[PDB]
């Protein structure tokens, strides 16, 4: 094992201020997380008894007290054992990996519970106290963990081919396949060589078999593959695993659109580099509300190779202005600086048009998010890494992400809805490394 | 119709210590 | 061969039970999201093979409908543009080629119009945006719900504990070989017999239940050795329904409800037909207890009473039927006119158990006199039947099965895992046995 | 008299549109709470006056009894003792004297068995806690929900504008001088006329309401002269399926343009769904159309106002897509109408599919259903009526003993229709089926 | 929050009869 | 001079119990339909009169903002269009002209921007739509439903039946003659005195209550004769709230609970900052009953005995303080070393009542240690004063009057009709008092 | 938040015929 | 039935300024 970042120092000061689970739609979890409250009892582990419980051999060894949740920080909870006068036996835990049950989870079980060494000298018998302290108190419903333990599977599987943006060529998707799964975060093994990257499983960059040649998307892949898609399998990664904000129901047949044209311009986060929202340039209109897009910042390049798709309802592309609109310092196009730039003089130097405010929809839920909340956040430019990260700003629906100790040239712009965000607590949860602020 | 599942519900659960035991009422939601 | 419900469907005022009212049916959380007057895409009948279809996928062409009846599953539904209802037609709602509008143009099928009306227009488009505009139809999702709810909670060569139906006071080890819609066929480890059973029924139990609760139990002797470890195939505790938690009891299970020698009345196990007075022979663990039909000849061996939960809604105090205008079965040796519970109680000298023992709420469950549905014979649990609710007493039915006499009516409560709704068969390749001749 | 509707509810299988089905009608937000097979304390029709009753209080002496079954507010009672249901009655929900269980001893009030079974036992508690317990009942504020859902918004002595019935092209001030059922009764202010509508009627208006769309309005000289008071009929007492914000501040619109054809209920008959013409298009969505059936006349008194969200007004093609027989415009056949001859003819465009938003709900109404309809042309009247036929979410209501010349097209969500029993439940009168004489 | 109003309830009542007094447990939606 | 939240406001971390922790307060129950980040129009403090206003109608300018925050019923605003928080402001939400997009269109009213930023765009028109697509604002009938939940059940001239504050072994009628947010002043008859006391509260009763009950009741003459032997001012049962029905007791109110003699614990209705022992003295019907605070001076006359009804929320089982760490008020003749109660059972020859007689549900009701709210004096309940949350136990809380000592503190259930949220007062119409101000 | 599911949503769907293609807009409970 | 008030709508709403007047699509709770 390795030293992963614990949060412990955070959470022991006033006022830390955390995004609830409930912020993250895909975080586990999310849904039933209403069924818990400061002020509930739960029955958890006494660290301060001696061996004295008779255990059964194969249970569990633990033996239980129980306690009051006073504080919740993403999945943490701060735990106080019932009987203590002072808070200074207080402890924090993680709430969906400590060995935490409803009150009465041990007598359905045969064991007793054990008051704590610093206070079993209060009482003979705890029965009174407990009644009192418990008596029409809430507690966990007995399908809690149940249901927390169903919203931790991915809905994929090891060995599901897919295809995904090349990496190393983002303008083509690549044939991959699953080879490990971490919090439903995927590693996909390109095939033809020996490269591959993580990304989580509703990530707007993996589509299913037949995606690319059904769109009209570049497709590298293996000779079968490609032959197979020309015309028109049991490990297949078939559409109803992937996550759209649309159905196909909502275009033709033929999947023809008529809303963005080659040639228009707007703004779009800068899928190379996720601190930047650039002017972005139509390069070629694809089926089914897919398009490619060139990030207007980059060098000349008449290949097309660094074209990007974005989808027509992505909430990562904008309207020209959405910068300035929003106090944003927009990353000028090529040749240009921050100060001489100007939609309205750089449409007439490229006699180009902006795409029409009517062509995007933005709708901006109450996500909860704050300016100030700290929470686990994906590195996109390297995906292996999850990090110790802070809400810098609230625009709408887009969040800018800082990563706590590093320079503001390594935020990132990310959706509300983004699948690289997560409750603080999520990578003891799931099993990842989390990566502190740096030296 | 109109009994179905609701938002919370009380629930009897019960303690057992090296004393004795007994049962406690408490409520959860669900 | 298998009852068609057809004859009946086409007759003016019939009434079937709606899905809803039976919580263990496919399709019941769902089922609102249906309704009279919706639309949908549906086989075209009536029309030739003018579509080119593509190889692997469905041949059949598709025109658009409207449901104007809903019928336990049946569906009545008439195809936009006729005039008269003619050309209406009942289908199996969960069997038939049916889905939401849009389905077909997104698989890049065009819809055909039936022959009948297919000279009313040349282009379509007009006609259908003027019907179909801000019409209801299906959620695309509904059809993976539907079945996803067809799924039994067992899997073949499970085993598990359940009733005797030759000694019905013990359990008997048994292993699941058959399943037709959640109904499973359990084979006993000793023999080649066995029987049906909803997956719901109170009469199958998981492993080690027998020997947690008191209950008597037949099985080889390796099995009973590891009940006093966890094989593979065991079916375990989270397969099974309870109305109860174990939380609600002590960890020993020891009760003080239901006490030995206690009256009440009862659902006859070997008798559907039957509510008798019943004596408490024997309080187990955990609510459950033994208890006997006092009309049974007498019998000191023990052998046919039977384990009722103390929860179980087929038990009620002394007086159930009297209050309720039921004609109960007397006692061994009494007769239905003189019979009275202050008489016995005064013969035998015993004590009902009290009101408070027993907690019936009465669900709005839905269920009419009069209603159709299907229904097993609990006597002959491979046969599901035409069946009629002939009364409602609370949330209790008395069941009728179409055609026979009223001997063979079985008490049944109205959340039995044994009742479902018209085209439950069908939905499920069950035999429906119809009237008799 | 008033019509009775019992020997209709004493058939097997009468179908009735339940409350729900009337989103207007009291009680059809809390008609859930009712349901068949639940227990009520209920007026003991067949008892001597052994109760002692106080003064102030009920002289009423109740018994319990089960609902069997619900047709509108119509409820059929089965007293709890009895060995039949002979004595099986029907009654006002609303107006009957029901309660839940519980209600009577709260009061000190006994219970007591109606004459005919009250020697079945001795002491009833047995009986009745077998029959009542885990059974359900009214929630104690039923009653106290449907009595709020009966009163009116407006009150008598308020002033409003409403269409003048002798002049359709203007609206005319009025004054609210009765009630029945949320029904008013609008008198002119020059006259002894008037005319009833219930309040959510599209065709009546605040205070300020002509002047503001651009309609024509008949009134008072120095009424004209303020909109150009505390009897004010103001702008939060009426009903509309629009808000003011989806319009411009000026209420300048550019949907529907003079010269469009469409399809319309005639104003002037119900019975009639015709062709039509944009006229005049006024502000904030109000246009004054055209029935194309009627006879030629160029004074424009005959226009009518419909705003453009109306359920009641349709595309060209509506009655042809439906199979309904289109009242033919002035001069032309029915059975051989086309709208692509009639455009040419007239050398005048549709309006376009996309100015018209019809949803369809799930409002429930089945053909067959059995309801109580205000008769539009003389709206004093409400019938005995049944949904003819359901057109996605216009309904052609008929009225029961009559041809189906007089049937009516009205919206699924129109304030003239009633549940079975509403005339009962609001003291008005309810025309029956005419008798047939041979 | 969580603890609210729920769709059904218990409700304890009571009967009298010129025979005497007794209470019965019913339920009701809202 | 009333008090203005507005320097609390102003600090970071300034901690509010939201509006929907208290069940009885205008708007909880349409709370939900507001949140940080939803776009309003507002009060544009920053212009001149460049907009012809037609008289009669609001002078007020409007520009749109986005919420930032919500304390209680206050708003920190930010103007849209500002690169600095330099002029974000606080506002009451609901006494302040503050609505929903597009109000101010309807009424023919434009929106002008503050002259700080005035000059940022000639035609505001996109930059408004870029800000404002698919945000949240409010509903239209909102203050409509807030306006709803401000009526009280009551209306002036209503009779009833309260304790007296001069004997409260009784209760005395009296008529309500002024209503301030619900609170309603009563005035005593057969003499000119009278108190403030929330529409909610406990130790208010219907016409007839008394009588019914069995509880000592002074009145005139004619109420007196009535009452042995209903009038349009009545006040009558619907009016008040109970947590329990009248259905749950039988007919002539008989109970088999709680017993004279037994010993158990309750808030001092005297001293609101004490939970003492107390002694059931008179079992009434339907569940009320006389208690004693055991650490008053001996009083054979009864004249300070109490009426608690058997399920409030502010009486406790024997060791109810010990088990939850607070500290009980001894009994008389007692310390807090040398009370126990099983010390003080033996010397009294007592039994407690038991525990199954007490019933409580622990509602999460969201109050946390260190909330600010505001609070009724009940020992002078003229005055609602700026409050903070002392201590949490289950569903009881202790409430410490900001700037005075623990002396005045006071035990109140959460759900006390006496506590409100910050801001309440503002928008009611009632004064509130602040901390007083040191002299050294 | 408020922002969640609905009892039911409109839905943008296509009709292919012989002829051509064109949408309708629906709706359907969630 | 199902066709009933949702837990949020969108809603069209208008903003006059000295310059002109325009409309906005927002949204509200219900």
């Amino acid at each position: 094992p390795t030293h992963s970042y614990d949060w412990l120092p955070r959470l022991s000061k006033e006022n830390f201020n955390a995004a609830p689970v409930t912020c993250f739609p895909h975080a586990p979890g999310c849904e039933v997380w209403d069924n818990l409250g400061v002020g509930m009892k739960v029955e958890v582990e006494n660290t301060d008894c001696d061996s004295i419980e008779v255990i059964q051999p194969g249970q569990t060894p633990t033996s239980f007290w129980v306690a009051t949740i006073l504080e919740i920080k993403g999945y943490k909870a701060l735990m106080s054992y019932e009987g203590f006068d002072t808070d200074s036996h207080d402890f924090w835990v993680n709430l969906c990996n400590a060995e935490v049950h409803s009150v009465g989870w041990c007598a359905t079980r045969g064991k007793p519970l054990i008051p704590p060494r610093t206070i079993e000298h209060k009482y003979k018998d705890w029965k009174d106290f407990l009644v009192g302290r418990l008596s029409g108190a809430r507690t966990l419903p007995s399908n809690f963990y149940n249901k927390i333990n169903d919203s931790l599977q991915s809905r994929f599987r090891l060995g599901l081919n897919l295809e995904c943006v090349d990496k190393d060529r983002i303008s083509q998707v690549r044939l991959a396949t699953v080879t490990k799964i971490v919090g439903k975060r995927l590693f996909l093994r390109y095939f033809d060589s020996d490269d591959g990257f993580w990304c989580h499983e509703d990530s707007p960059i993996i589509h299913p078999v037949g995606w690319a040649t059904t769109v009209g998307h570049n497709l590298a892949a293996p000779q079968d593959y490609l032959e197979r898609m020309l015309a028109g399998h049991e490990d297949d990664a078939t559409i109803e695993l992937f996550k759209m904000n649309f159905t196909f129901d909502e275009y033709y047949s033929d999947g023809k659109t008529n809303s963005f044209v080659e040639g228009m311009k707007l703004e779009a986060v800068d899928p190379l580099n996720l601190s930047s929202i650039c002017p972005a340039t139509v390069m070629a209109v694809l089926k089914f509300g897919y398009m490619m897009i060139r990030i207007d910042s980059y060098q000349p390049d008449a290949s097309g190779s660094d074209w990007f798709c974005y989808h027509e309802k992505s909430p990562c592309i904008f309207p020209a202005g959405f910068c300035s609109v929003n106090n944003i310092s927009v990353t000028p196009p090529n040749g240009y600086d921050s100060r001489t730039f100007t939609w309205e003089g750089y449409l007439r130097d490229t006699g180009a048009v902006a795409a029409g405010q009517h062509l995007f929809h933005r709708i901006i839920p109450d996500h909860g998010f704050e300016v100030g909340m700290s929470l686990e956040c994906a590195d996109l430019m390297d995906p292996r890494l999850v990090c110790v990260a802070t809400v810098a700003r609230v625009v709408g629906r887009l969040l800018k992400v800082h990563f706590d100790g590093w320079t503001d040239e390594y935020d990132q712009w990310l959706d509300c809805e983004s699948a690289d965000i997560y409750p603080v607590g999520w990578c003891v949860l799931v099993n990842h490394k989390l990566e502190g602020p740096p030296r | 119709g109109a009994m179905a599942s609701r938002r919370w519900e009380q629930k009897l659960v019960h303690i057992k210590t090296m004393e004795g035991e007994f049962s406690v009422t408490m409520w959860a939601s669900g």
